[PDB]
């Protein structure tokens, strides 16, 4: 029923199964790790090969036991879709149609002040460095996972 | 298969001196059709059943070009030369019947998923002949590439020699070249980065400046990973200007130097041209 | 349409009909400039070629409702005279512009000559 | 073989296990919930301490049963990495250039050779309030999961 | 709106704008995707089919 | 990388019955963009920073096509399939990240100067998979050719088998063919013009009309230049219908005839199909 | 050779706000010429002497592209890169002089009928250099493919490495792959459909999971048709982690299973990576 390699789950019992089962050499396992079907395929970027079992060439074996996964994620630029302002803005342009820069005042100060607009991008959220992360964790529950080592 | 017309060009003697709309009303018909061939060539002609190659879903140009996928019903008609096709015979073995071609006429075809088998063969009729092929050539090869080229057209005779190639694999040679054996009588040649191959096979020919002494051996090497070595097997030895049945006209030594498999080819004879050519290699990847 | 324009300001009073009611538009980029002789434009074939204080607008013919001209610059031509170059002559295949004795000409087909990375553009 | 708290899962059978088994008091368990190894290393933020079992001071018991996680995620500003326009524009600007109308343009012609502008911080997706969420759910299958209550 | 200054300035500074909404990450097409997968390990799962 | 739209086609229901300029004002936008993809495909997209592919300096079409050279910043984005690229990693190793493709989707790439090394490797992400490649394939090969082909797309799964080839070299076989051993029991086959190779290697298979007697040997030859000879080494002999452990099912003799290396394949058995195939050759050029 | 201009694009600021005919009268000149390059690329430029690529006889696009055939008088001028040419030197040996190219510049050429010989050689000048070629390369090969690629342009230096390939033949490998020797210590691998080859040659490398034990042998096989067998010759044996001079690190056995030549590779050692690679094959067709 529980051959070597068997994952047992009891929920409310912290104890070693051999305590409550009276059997087996039991070891906690996969903690904070979900259990997903390891794909027999070599196709799956995830469940095909085992990250942990690598060869001399660092190549993952075709096996279960691959590990990974992330609880949360922070956003970076490359992930952000093309976006734009929601109104038109005066756009620094070499060849453009909006001509400007001709008028005196300067000294002479007697010339009244036209507001002098310069030339670069406007940063957005320059204070998030990095920004707040988002969690990757879907609804769950914590459970006492027991693999029988022997 | 979306049919293309040939190039169809606009009259400029029209327009400003003639009725604008009409002469243009015609021109679009050209232009529209004109790009069609273009995009139908380099994009899926099944995108014509779409917005007719228009919109973002429309046919796009592939600098690589596109191998046109279709039903067999369409290839049930002689298919014109110059076309790139991709068909997968998993459904069934097909004949691809080809028009009588011209000298230089090409027909490119592939099975991308490699579904081609004996259970999924591929028959071809290029009219009146295919060089080397009596009747219609059948293709059982997965991941093959069907390339026909009409090497004679003449009057009635469309002669198609035939090339076919595995669409994939490692086809490179890590080391091929030629040099002259130094006044030192030897050199060290990086062959490949020591990690690139578990096995390689190369052919060196050491020939005198006057060509009279030319050395040849059959080089089979086992790259030794852990020891950073390379194990050789030499045999089938052949010579011309050999003055001694012992090592003669040159010598062949091996090594791994600078993360390179490095052959050291030593000739007691000065002015020996040695051409180093690696004909075949092997490396181990993952299982499956 | 009649086209009425100040010499320096790229600001164009338009006159559709024998002058009664007019409008103006910017319609010109930059500094329509300083012709001597009060002849700004020469229409050569389909192309109305006008001066600009810095530049040369090329002839090629909005919410007002009736068609007009809008000219981008053929380029900013002037070599080393920059401004002035009072006179503007475009024969077919040749722009001709002169300050003082130097007449400096351009071949306008599709422009025979363009410029590259060296600064200005 | 099924001590109380054992988590049983039959794939297709909706019935109480005692129906097809014949034994046990079974409760449906972990619905819309993934089972994840609970850790005896308290450092595991989720799967070590049990959120639902707290002490009086609300310290989560270090026990299985910690729950949490979200099916989908709606993005927010705090998550946004440093960003700016794909072009150069005017950001008032101070030092700059920009002009008023020499000839000091006054009435008709009104619109032409004149441009009305305003200054503020340029909005993007201002109408996303909130934006649309992204799902946090990774490839799954719904299953009948019975815990044995007795 | 423009002066032109007057003729003969050493300051004939001119920039010619265009007016549009300002794009961001136009090079992200689409943006780089983000993974949805939380911590795990791979196992051999079996259904008893009989 | 200049971005291309797909094909975008003009309405002829416009024009002469509608406002001429407007419908045309639109059409140019198509046409202009339309040729852009074309010339951007077969010419440098860095010619758009030029007069936008216009003028004599403008993008030109290459019947060979053009392998688009760019910065890494652009390949720092998933690069679309169908594209020909040329990038040289001398500056640094790069990842070329590729979109999830479709069955039949190709990605062609090269390093022309061969700057690719281990110091100049090349990483590639084609989304969700590349057949045979766990994770991202790295390419250290100089003068290699990166060709990806997506052999499965399906739903989420872009499966890219992979081909790569040395951009250069001598890849030809001088002599390959098949014939039947004559009633005379032999023939003479010109192999290559006697000067074409210092070394060659070929494989002949002499098989009976009924296929029961099939002869095979391992042919290694040294072309003798001065003597106008060819020196052979035969070994690893294999047979099926062999009636004698001696030369059997046929014989293999060599010569140089009519400025051709000429093999003379003699079979005492009539009706013997012999396929002459030269698998590998070698010739010496200049030093370096 | 019909000369092409680069891309030449229409002004949309024209048209509805300007003189319609004129701006269009110009645009056609572009468009007409614009498609010309296109069709001249993928179709015979000698179709311009025809209705100028117009009509049904007009230049058509070849998804395969067209290799432009011409007189020598035209190639008597430096011929631009990017072009596909087909010329047959049966008339005479020719020089194909090529412009100084750019890094990445390609020149594709073929002789379809293979008339190229020593009597029909082919000379090439690509300006200032061709890598590996001192002076002008000569090509005597029938059914060859002339592909030049300019691997350095720099300032004055157009460096052309050179690839050439037989336009035809059987270039595929039936079986290439890699796997790990099973807990059973062996497997059976279909190599090719038993009928595909009379001869094959493959290379298997059996390497331990830790890579210390790696097995290599030289595999030469004779497919036995009547007996449905395959006869092997193994030699030149090489090892690394060999613990015994006997069969070690693995074993190599053969068979024909499921209409497949089937090699059975048995290793007493568990966790042995075996890469099965068929380097060369042979099959017999018809005489002549």
């Amino acid at each position: 029923i529980y051959p070597i390699g068997t994952i047992y789950e009891n929920a409310v019992n912290p104890n070693n199964p051999v305590t409550y089962m009276g059997f087996g050499s039991w070891k906690l396992f996969g903690q904070g790790k979900v259990l997903v079907g390891w794909n027999e395929d070599i196709s799956d970027p995830n469940f095909a090969l085992n990250n942990n079992d690598l060869d001399s060439g660092g190549n993952p074996s075709h096996t279960a036991g691959g590990t990974g996964g992330s609880t949360s994620v922070t956003l970076e630029n490359a992930n952000l879709p093309a976006t734009e302002t929601d109104e038109e803005v005066l756009i620094v342009d070499e060849n453009g149609s909006v001509i400007v820069g001709g008028c005196q005042y300067d000294p002479d100060e007697s010339g009244p002040i036209y507001t002098k607009y310069r030339e670069a991008k406007a940063s957005t959220n320059s204070t998030h460095t990095p920004p707040t992360s988002i969690t990757n964790i879907q609804p769950y529950i914590t459970v006492y996972r027991w693999i029988r080592i022997a | 298969m979306f049919i293309q017309e040939p190039k169809k060009l606009i009259d400029t003697g029209e327009i400003g001196n003639a009725s604008t709309g009409d002469i243009l009303f015609d021109g679009g018909n050209k232009i529209n059709s004109d790009f069609n061939a273009i995009y139908n060539a380099f994009g899926d002609q099944r995108k014509m059943a779409v917005a007719n190659g228009t919109g973002a879903d429309g046919q796009i140009i592939h600098a690589t070009g596109y191998y046109q996928k279709h039903s067999i019903t369409e290839y049930a008609t002689p298919v014109k030369v110059g076309t790139r096709h991709d068909i997968d015979t998993s459904t069934v073995g097909v004949k691809v019947i080809i028009e009588r071609g011209e000298l230089g006429d090409c027909v490119e075809f592939i099975n991308s998923n490699g579904s081609i088998s004996v259970t999924n063969p591929l028959t071809i009729q290029a009219i009146d002949s295919i060089k080397g092929v009596s009747g219609n050539l059948v293709v059982t090869s997965p991941y093959s590439k069907v390339t026909l080229r009409c090497i004679s057209s003449d009057n009635s005779t469309s002669v198609w020699n035939y090339s076919i190639e595995s669409m994939f694999g490692q086809k490179e040679s890590p080391a091929e070249g030629t040099w002259n054996i130094s006044t030192s009588g030897s050199v060290d040649i990086p062959l490949f980065h020591r990690t690139e191959y578990n096995m390689a096979k190369l052919l060196v020919t050491c020939q005198s400046v006057d060509g009279r002494k030319i050395k040849t051996a059959e080089i089979n090497i086992l790259v030794d990973t852990v020891n950073s070595e390379v194990i050789s097997s030499e045999y089938a030895v052949m010579r011309v200007g050999n003055e001694t049945e012992e090592d003669e006209i040159a010598n062949i030594a091996f090594s791994i130097k600078e993360n390179y498999v490095t052959a050291t080819i030593s000739s007691s004879t000065v002015g020996m041209r040695a051409a180093v050519k690696v004909i075949a290699t092997q490396k181990i990847g993952v299982a499956q | 349409i009649l086209y009425l324009f100040e010499r320096y300001q790229p600001v164009v009073k338009v006159s559709n009909d024998k002058g009664q009611t007019w409008k103006a538009v910017k319609l010109f980029n930059d500094r329509v400039g300083y012709p001597l002789s009060k002849t700004v434009y020469y229409q050569s074939a389909n192309t109305t070629y006008v001066l600009g204080y810095d530049k040369i607008f090329y002839g090629r013919k909005l919410h007002l409702g009736f068609d007009v001209e809008i000219f981008a610059t053929y380029a900013t031509l002037p070599a080393n005279v920059y401004r002035i170059a009072e006179a503007i002559t475009c024969t077919d295949d040749y722009i001709y512009v002169v300050a003082r004795d130097k007449v400096r000409y351009i071949k306008t087909s599709n422009a025979l000559i363009d410029f590259d990375p060296l600064s200005p553009t």
